[PDB]
């Protein structure tokens, strides 16, 4: 339910410093 | 090598 | 994990370290799925040809980790296995296929900027995500090196590859519950999970929803990070029905 959102990250609007590499690659 | 956890957790 | 990075703090929050009470040491990695269950390799409790057969007993589970070696106190949770749960047709005899294994904890882990769990994908999350050039993130606390050992949690980003060209680099037979990952020579880029990463998953940010799901469990590989050779990783979402046929009978 609120699983897969990160504290840190994602419940915060913060991307860590490589998950833009996985977007791109998710044509 | 590892550091010793709490005796509780065994 | 070989050729990966530091992780940063709460970058993997659902990363499970399988532990070894004595001799103290790492066994595995693992996923943190709810707050009472955690996912990981069967190959991590079962591999009759090296006499690995772990009970509940003979380990625990350490969520919320960042430092492998370190008691991080005020920041990990320890927690005990109430009952291990391997799939019934996990094939350790010849190719690891069905490559999964569930744990129910005693207690309930309190989630915490540290401690959340992973998303796991239905029919279509797959379907959307599960393609070759599409990237994963693989985490763990394992070797750095075929043949040292990391202060901290790693991670490393890796494309899926080609069914055909996974085959082609093995003369292990491949199932329908795997899929591999990792780059080609040509494409430079290198990273693979190692000795000790096992059980750890391969995770994908869905573009859709934002969310992350665990797409892959580290399986199997035959050295770590080696020219035309790949990563192979248990297929989540095929074994689904089992996971969710424990889950909702226990
Ligand atoms: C290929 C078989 C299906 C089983 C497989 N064993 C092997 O056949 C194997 C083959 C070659 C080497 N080698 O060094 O050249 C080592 C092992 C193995 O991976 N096993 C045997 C039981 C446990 C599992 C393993 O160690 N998993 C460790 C995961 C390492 C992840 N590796 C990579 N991503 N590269």
């Amino acid at each position: 339910a609120d699983c897969g959102l990160r504290p840190l990250f994602e419940k915060k609007s913060l991307e860590d410093k490589t998950e833009r590499e996985l977007l791109e690659s998710y044509i | 090598d590892f550091e010793e956890i709490p005796e509780e957790y065994l | 994990i070989v050729e990966g990075s530091d992780a940063e703090i709460g970058m993997s929050p659902w990363q499970v370290m399988l532990f070894r009470k004595s001799p103290q040491e790492l066994l595995c990695g693992a996923s943190l799925i709810s707050d009472r269950w955690v996912l990981t390799a069967a190959h991590c409790l079962l591999y009759p040809p090296w006499d690995k057969n772990f009970t509940e007993n003979d380990l625990l589970v350490r969520i919320g980790k960042h430092s492998r070696t370190r008691y991080e106190r005020n920041i990990e949770k320890i927690s005990m296995l109430e009952k291990i749960y391997i799939h019934p047709r996990y094939n350790w005899r010849e190719n690891l296929d069905r490559d999964i294994a569930l744990m129910k904890l005693k207690k309930p882990v309190a989630f915490s900027d540290y401690i959340h769990p992973v998303c796991l994908p239905d029919r279509e999350t797959a379907a959307s995500l599960l393609q070759a050039g599409y990237k994963g993130r693989v985490t763990g606390w394992g070797n750095l090196k075929e043949t040292g050992q990391p202060s901290v949690l790693q991670v490393v980003n890796l494309p899926i590859v080609e069914r055909p060209v996974c085959k082609d680099s093995t003369r292990i037979r491949i199932t329908d519950n795997m899929f591999c990952a990792g780059y080609k020579p040509d494409e430079g880029k290198r990273g693979d999970a190692c000795e000790g990463d096992s059980g750890g998953p391969f995770v994908m940010k869905s573009p859709f929803n934002n969310r992350w799901y665990q797409m892959g469990i580290v399986s199997w590989g035959e050295g770590c990070d080696r020219d035309g050779k790949y990563g192979f990783y248990t297929h989540v979402f095929r074994l689904k029905k089992w996971i969710q046929k424990v889950i909702d009978q226990f």
